[PDB]
């Protein structure tokens, strides 16, 4: 069984001290399962001390976690989380505020997740073919959900390093999903001392037998709440069972408050109106990865995108997950 | 001492193989009628591959069968039908979907589902 | 605005239904008389998995059919090859490799490497 840590806005202790940091402390004494991989978001403005500080508060919770623990380090402009308890929590949509979840996966049978990591160069080659097999994102026979994340686009060559990179792996049976982000923390590679001016690619390779998955977009044809149902009607319809997977929405600084006339939680309170019991957890931020596509067991829905690869990179638009992780 | 031997393309190729021999009539013995079009398949293999092709295919002699359709399906929803009973792979379009899916539970054609189709855009 | 559906079990559950055809009786089109006794398959697989058959299948009129092989072939060797033709799974043991083989280089059957090779003892 997954477990996870949130760290939610009723708890804006006026001492010194970050929130999530806070009650990762506390909460790890009664927690039930031995961590293998985690994958932590926090808000933008609680890794900054002085004017970025950050090792501070990144080694900071990557000292709590175990040695043989995998640790991936992201930070990003807004936590969507629900919290602690039951699978039934009302999902919280946080804009600008402190506010973090942590994800602790188990060792699970049969399922192998593995962190990649293709820091940008001056001036270099692209990548030549092994980090794909080094990691496991070509050549493996099980591949079937990633999700890739991007930091520091913002330079030009590293925007379009996005483009080039995530074509290698592409084209495959998987499914994307993810976006741009700040900066990133930690993560353990015991290798190199993170660098925070330098941009690259992160995030986990779901690899497994029974790792079903699923993935809707919600294009600029969405705008009220009986819109945004309809969309998650669709993924109802592709029968992902409802026990042990963990939910993802990745959305645009653009949408929320101010997209959809004056309300909030929309997505998050549609996700659980259609699905009872299966969390929600994501970010927001400034770049969109996703299609429609439905991998599982047997069948395939891929969309024929038969232009280059124009179906992935969308802007101003929102893009969910329903990882069956286990069985 | 049993190894026992598992290939993985072994079941893929025979099935490429059998549409190659649909394609250039290579020993097909059964002649269907969808309107009219004429489609030429092989007999074991709708035999299986649907459950309506197994009750009107069973109980005959090895002299050809021309079994026909009614109107009630059409050959805008047969053709991507019958591909996919060869290559197992089922193209969709916009005028496609609601008569491919119409097609379906008058064959009851194994190994496809049909609430995946509630999903697509379109 | 076109959509695909890529199954994965279909080819699998294909298969295994027309090897149940093959063990019963109906749609069964061929029989292999070989060394006396019988063996009946279909006229359709057979020209799908190897060369031999398919050199002697094409052309010739719909009926009754005979493709007896005539000697070379054992039966020992013969009871597992229309196993893996029809089912995808080969049954070798060390009293059977030595058949088997033979039999795969001469009828050229595909989807099947020469990993047959050092599995032994």
């Amino acid at each position: 069984s997954v477990t996870w840590i949130s760290a939610g806005l009723a708890e804006a202790g006026h001492l010194e001290g970050h929130c999530l940091v806070r009650v990762v402390a506390e909460e790890l004494e009664n927690v039930r399962i031995l961590p293998h991989t985690v994958l932590y978001m926090a808000d933008s403005e609680t890794f900054i001390s002085l004017e970025e500080t950050s090792m501070e508060t990144a080694l900071a919770l990557e000292k709590l976690f175990p040695k043989q623990c995998q640790v991936l380090g992201i930070v990003t402009p807004g936590i969507v989380v629900t919290p602690m308890g039951s699978g039934s929590n009302r999902p919280q949509e946080i804009e600008i505020g402190e506010s973090g979840f942590a994800l602790l996966f188990p060792q699970i049978e049969g399922i192998k997740i593995q962190p990649f990591h293709f820091i940008k160069d001056p001036k270099n080659l692209t990548l030549e073919r092994h980090q794909l097999t080094e990691v496991g994102l070509l050549d493996n026979p099980e591949l079937r959900v990633v999700l890739v994340f991007g930091y520091n686009c913002c330079k030009v060559g590293a925007s379009n390093y996005l483009q080039q990179v995530v074509s290698t792996f592409s084209d495959m049976n998987i499914i994307l999903a993810g976006g741009q982000v700040d900066n990133l923390s930690s993560l353990t590679s015991e290798k190199n001392p993170l660098d925070i001016d330098a941009s690259g690619v992160v995030g986990l390779s779901f690899s497994g037998h029974r790792i079903q998955s699923a993935t809707v977009l919600l294009n600029e044809d969405v705008s009220d709440e009986k819109t945004a149902e309809a969309a998650m009607q669709r993924l109802k319809a592709a029968n992902i069972p409802e026990h042990n997977t963990i939910g993802f929405m990745f959305a645009c600084v653009g949408r929320g408050f101010q997209y959809y006339r004056a309300k909030g939680n929309v997505e998050a309170d549609a996700f659980r109106k259609f699905f009872p019991s299966v969390p929600l957890f994501g970010f927001f931020g400034n770049g969109e990865i996703g299609c429609d596509r439905i991998v599982t067991g047997n069948f395939i829905l891929r969309k024929c995108n038969e232009v280059k690869d124009d179906d992935l990179f969308h802007s101003y638009t929102t893009i969910m997950a329903l990882i069956h992780l286990g069985s | 001492s049993v190894f026992a031997y598992e290939s993985s393309v072994h079941s893929t190729n025979v099935l490429l193989s059998l549409n190659d021999q649909r394609k250039k009539d290579v020993l097909c013995d059964v002649t269907i009628f969808v309107e009219g079009q004429r489609f030429r398949a092989h007999r074991s293999v709708l035999a299986a591959c649907s459950s309506y092709f197994h009750s009107r295919i069973v109980g005959q002699a090895d002299g050809e069968l021309n079994i026909t359709l009614p109107e009630e399906v059409t050959v805008k929803g047969f053709e991507p039908l019958i591909q996919f009973a060869y290559t197992a792979k089922l193209i969709l379009s916009k005028e496609n979907v609601d008569e491919v899916c119409k097609c379906v539970e008058f064959l009851s054609v194994h190994n496809i589902e049909e609430s995946c189709f509630q999903f697509l855009k379109f």
